[PDB]
RNA sequence: GCUGUAAGUAAGCUUUGAUCCAGAGAUUUCCGAAUGGGGAAACCCAGCAUGAGUUAUGUCAUGUUAUCGAUAUGUGAAUACAUAGCAUAUCAGAAGGCACACCCGGAGAACUGAAACAUCUUAGUACCCGGAGGAAGAGAAAGAAAAUUCGAUUCCCUUAGUAGCGGCGAGCGAAAUGGGAAGAGCCCAAACCAACAAGCUUGCUUGUUGGGGUUGUAGGACACUCUAGAGUUACAAAGGACGACAUUAGACGAAUCAUCUGGAAAGAUGAAUCAAAGAAGGUAAUAAUCCUGUAGUCGAAAAUGUUGUCUCUCUUGAGUGGAUCCUGAGUACGACGGAGCACGUGAAAUUCCGUCGGAAUCUGGGAGGACCAUCUCCUAAGGCUAAAUACUCUCUAGUGACCGAUAGUGAACCAGUACCGUGAGGGAAAGGUGAAAAGCACCCCGGAAGGGGAGUGAAAUAGAACCUGAAACCGUGUGCUU
RNA sequence: GAGUAGCGAAAGACGGGUGAGAAUCCCGUCCACCGAUUGACUAAGGUUUCCAGAGGAAGGCUCGUCCGCUCUGGGUUAGUCGGGUCCUAAGCUGAGGCCGACAGGCGUAGGCGAUGGAUAACAGGUUGAUAUUCCUGUACCACCUAUAAUCGUUUUAAUCGA
RNA sequence: AGAUAGAAAAUAGGUGCCCGUACCGCAAACCGACACAGGUAGUCAAGAUGAGAAUUCUAAGGUGAGCGAGCGAACUCUCGU
C-alpha cells in the first residue's frame, strides 16, 4: 500500500523502469494515477462549461499492484513494514530505516 | 460542535432551537424562490439543531431518572 | 410550529396574478388547516390576513426512466392579507 | 359441555354395524343441570349423575 | 479522504482525525392485536385534565380514556339481612404474530391397493384448529422375566421381516434377551403432633399455620437410644463479588530480479529467495516472493452468553422392637357400547373413554397373554426431573467427480415484480463493450434517425441492442446448366 | 399462405399558411350530417387523459408538421354546493349473556350504515386551465365579545331547559 | 321534572374547521383484451307539421367518423324498377 504524494516506480504497462510522483489515491477500486503514467487521449466536445473541446492529455488510474515505494536511500523499488515508534504504526523500507511520508 | 453546547445553560439552548428554526425557514424559502445558493448551509443548520436536541434531551434524561 | 408549515412559497403564472392583488400563495404542510395558516403568517411576518383558502393535490404519477413512481401529495394554501406584504424577495 | 366437578366430557368412536361397516359417533355423559354451592353463591351448571352418586349437594 | 446506489454540477466537510467499522444510548410520523368512538388499514370524530393562543369564541399542544382477568375499596337491588349488580383504584396480567420445520393433544378423509368391492388397505396419512418448548413427550416398577435384573426413561444396533395379526386375502407386523450412547434421582397425601387457629362449646371437630415421614429387606409414625451434607437442571429459593478463557471492532505478519514475445506478462528463458505461510482471491495473460491475505502471534471502552470460586441461602442423621395406627375411593374392577394395543373380539390378556354398578385395607392389593392353585416379582389410583434424541427462519466459518443463464431458486438482472383474475390465487421474460470509458474532438450528406471519413483502442463486422455469433430464413454477385 | 384478406357503419371540395415532407396539421369560404340529440349538465367508474410551449422513434389499422403519444412547466380556492359533521331503514356488528369438540354461531342494551329525512348564496364579471368556491354587488345561518333603553322574590321571570 | 340572580331590547365589532371540486361521463378517458357498429342510472330539451318526446327539414350547439385515387367485369351484399 502506498501515500498520496511519494514517489513510486511502475512495473507493469507499457510504463516501467519510470519514476514519478502520485497524485490521486481512490481507495475504493484500489488505483493511483501516478505522474505521466498512463497518459489518455480523450476526446472532449465544445460545450457550455468548456466552451470549445479537443483531444485532452490526462493521466489515467492504474491498479496499486503495478507501483512500488523507492528506498530513500538507495532509490531501488522496495516493498514496505511497519514499527510501532511511541505505539505510532510508521513506515519502514524494508531493507533500510525509517522511509518518510510528509507530502 | 457540542462541548460549548453543554456548557450552555439549558435555557437559552432552547432558544436556539428557536433560532436555528428560524434560520431553516429562511434558508428554504430562498431556495424556492431561487436566491440561495449556498445550500450546503442547509444541512449545518440540521446538524447543529439535531445536536441541539439530543443535549436537552440527555439535560432532562438524567434528572428524571436520578430524582 | 407556526414556522414547520410553511415549506416553500409558490412563484408560478397564476400564484403572481394573485400576487398583482394582495393573495400570496404558499405550499404548506399537508396536516394543517386554515386557521393554523392564517396565525403562523400573521405572526411571521406581522401581516393581518383576512381570510385563506386551502386545496389538496393528489400524488401525480412520474415515470423516472425504467422506474415508476408518484410525486408527493400537496397541500396549497391561498392568503388574501389586507393588512401587510408577505415578501419573497 | 364439561362436568362441573370431574370433568366427564364427550368422546368419539365409531358405531359399528354387522358387516363391521364404521361410522363416526360421540358419547356424551349424563349432564344433569343442578343448582350447587359454588364459589359461595348457589349457580346452576352441569354436572354428571356419576358426580351426583354420592358427593354433591344441590 | 468524503458527500450511498447512480450518474451527475453545485454548495460543502475532513489530520484540531472526517467518510468508515464495532458496542452502548437518544429520536423513532401513521396504520396494524390496535386498545378513546367509528371505519371501505395507513383516515375521520371525540370526552377529561393540564398548558399555548385569542378581549373571547373558534384553534392548537401533551397526557389520559378499549375489553376481559386478578385483586382492593366503596355502593348495593326484586328482599329482611345479604347476594346480584354498579362505580372507582391498581396490575411490564392476557391478547396478536410466526420457521410452510421439529413436539404433544382435539378432530379426521379420499383417490388408491385388494388386479371389482363392502371387512381390510391408503392411514391415524393429508387437511383443519388448540397448546407449546428450545427442544418437547417419556420417566424412578402395581415392570422384565424364570437366571435374575436395563434394576427410571429415552434413543441407536440386532433380535427380524422372526413370534404373531390378517375377507388368514391384499397386506400389516412387534417385544424381551444381548451389544451400545447417556445416565440422577426426588417431593407430597395419609397416620401422628406440644401447640397454633377458627368453628363448635371446649367435649370435640376442623383448618392450612406448621411440623412429621413417604416405602416391599414392608416403609413410615409409635415406643425406645442416638450425634449438629445440599443448592438455584428435579431435589426451597433470591442476589453482589472477584477472577478465568472465549465473541460483537481490529493489529503485526517471510521472501524476485533480469531478458524475450506482447497492448499488457504472472508465461517462456536465466539466475535467486522465503516457507509454522505453495489455503484463497485479485492484478492489462497462467504469481509462494506485486496487492489483499495465509501459517503464526497479538488485541478490546463497552454490552453480552459462559465458568472457578468466595459468599449467600437452606438443614438431622441412625438403628431396634412392632401392641395399635397409617400408606393416595366413587378408585380398582365388573357389565354394555366403542377405541387402543403389531394383535381385525378372538381363548384375548395388558389398557383407555362414555353409561350403569362397585371392593379390600398387610392377617391386604396388582402382575407373570383364557386362566386359575402354588411360586416369583411388585406396591396403583398425587407431583417434579437434566443427558443421550428431533429440526433449521437465522448468524458465523468452511466443504462439494453440485448447476453454470432453456441450468441452478419462480427470482444471478429493483421478482412474488410485469402481467392475469372480482377474489382466493396463478405467475413470467430478461447476465456478458473494453485492460482502462479511453463511450468516437472535428469534417462531410441528412430535418432527424442513420451513415462515411478522421481520431481512441491490441481489436470498433469490440460503438453502447456492444464477447464468441451456428442453423432455419432473406438478399447481391456469378462458373455450369435449363 | 402473400404483397393476398383486412384497413372497424357516414361527404366532402377548394383557396391561403405552415414545413425536409401534406387528401390527412392550422385559418377561411362553400357544401353536407345530428338536432328527445353526435347538443348542454350531473352521477357511478377511470385517475392527470385537463392547460401552454416543444418534439416525432414508438402508439394512432394510411400519412402526419397532428393528438387521449412523448419532454418541460403549469392547473382543482366554499360558513351557505355534495358529504363529515345531525337522524335513522334494510343489513352488518354486538359489552355482559345463550349455545357451541377447539375454531366459533347466535343475540340484548348500544353502535355503524343512505339509495331516504333535517340543514343558512343569489346575480354578474373573470383566465390557458377553476369558480352557488375567486372578485364586484347585495344577503343569509350559527357562535363569541362590548353595550342595552330597566325584564325583575331569581321559585316563578326579559325568560334558562332534559 | 330541575336550574338559576340573570341580557332581552332597539346596536357595534369579530369568528366560522375537515373531505370532494381539473378532466371524460350514450364515451377514443367508463364495463367489453382494441381510438371495438354492444352496455352505461338521472336532469334541460326550441321552430315548422302534428294529438304526440311519432315523422321529414331546421334553430341553439356539435360533427364530416384515422386510409385513399381510379375503373364502373364476373360473383356476393344493400336498394329501386
Amino acid at each position: 500500500h502506498i501515500k498520496k504524494g511519494d514517489n513510486v516506480k511502475v512495473i507493469a504497462g507499457k510504463d516501467k523502469g519510470k519514476e514519478g510522483k502520485v497524485i490521486a489515491t481512490l481507495p475504493k477500486k484500489d488505483r493511483v494515477v501516478v505522474e505521466g503514467v498512463n497518459i489518455m487521449k480523450k476526446h472532449q466536445k465544445p460545450t457550455q462549461l468548456n466552451p470549445e473541446g479537443g483531444i485532452l492529455e490526462t493521466e489515467a488510474a492504474i491498479h496499486v499492484s503495478n507501483v512500488q515505494l523507492l528506498d530513500p536511500k538507495t532509490n531501488e523499488p522496495t516493498r514496505v513494514g511497519y514499527k510501532f515508534v511511541d505505539g505510532k504504526k510508521v513506515r519502514i523500507a524494508k531493507k533500510s530505516g525509517e522511509e518518510i511520508k510528509s507530502n | 460542535k457540542a462541548k460549548e453546547i453543554r456548557d450552555l445553560t439549558t435555557s437559552e439552548i432552547e432558544e436556539q432551537i428557536k433560532s436555528s428554526k428560524e434560520e431553516l425557514f429562511n434558508l428554504r424559502f430562498q431556495l424556492a424562490t431561487g436566491q440561495l445558493e449556498e445550500t450546503a448551509r442547509i444541512r449545518t443548520v440540521r446538524k447543529t439543531i439535531a445536536r441541539l436536541k439530543t443535549v436537552a434531551r440527555e439535560r432532562e434524561i438524567e434528572q428524571s431518572k436520578a430524582n | 410550529e407556526a414556522r414547520d408549515i410553511l415549506k416553500r412559497p409558490v412563484i408560478t403564472e397564476k400564484s403572481s396574478e394573485a400576487m398583482a392583488e394582495d393573495k400570496y400563495t404558499f405550499d404548506v404542510d399537508t396536516r394543517v388547516n386554515k386557521t393554523q395558516v392564517k396565525m403562523a403568517v400573521e405572526e411571521i411576518f406581522n401581516v393581518k390576513v383576512a381570510s385563506v383558502n386551502i386545496m389538496n393535490y393528489k400524488p401525480k404519477k412520474k415515470r423516472m426512466g425504467r422506474y415508476q413512481g408518484y410525486t408527493n401529495k400537496r397541500r396549497k394554501a391561498i392568503v388574501t392579507l389586507k393588512e401587510g406584504s408577505i415578501d419573497l424577495f | 359441555k364439561q362436568c362441573f366437578v370431574t370433568g366427564r366430557k364427550a368422546s368419539t368412536g365409531n358405531r359399528r354395524s354387522h358387516a363391521l361397516n364404521s361410522t363416526k359417533r360421540r358419547w356424551n355423559a349424563n349432564l344433569q343441570k343442578v343448582r350447587i354451592l359454588v364459589d359461595g353463591k348457589p349457580k346452576k351448571v352441569w354436572v354428571s349423575a356419576r358426580a351426583l352418586k354420592s358427593g354433591k349437594v344441590t
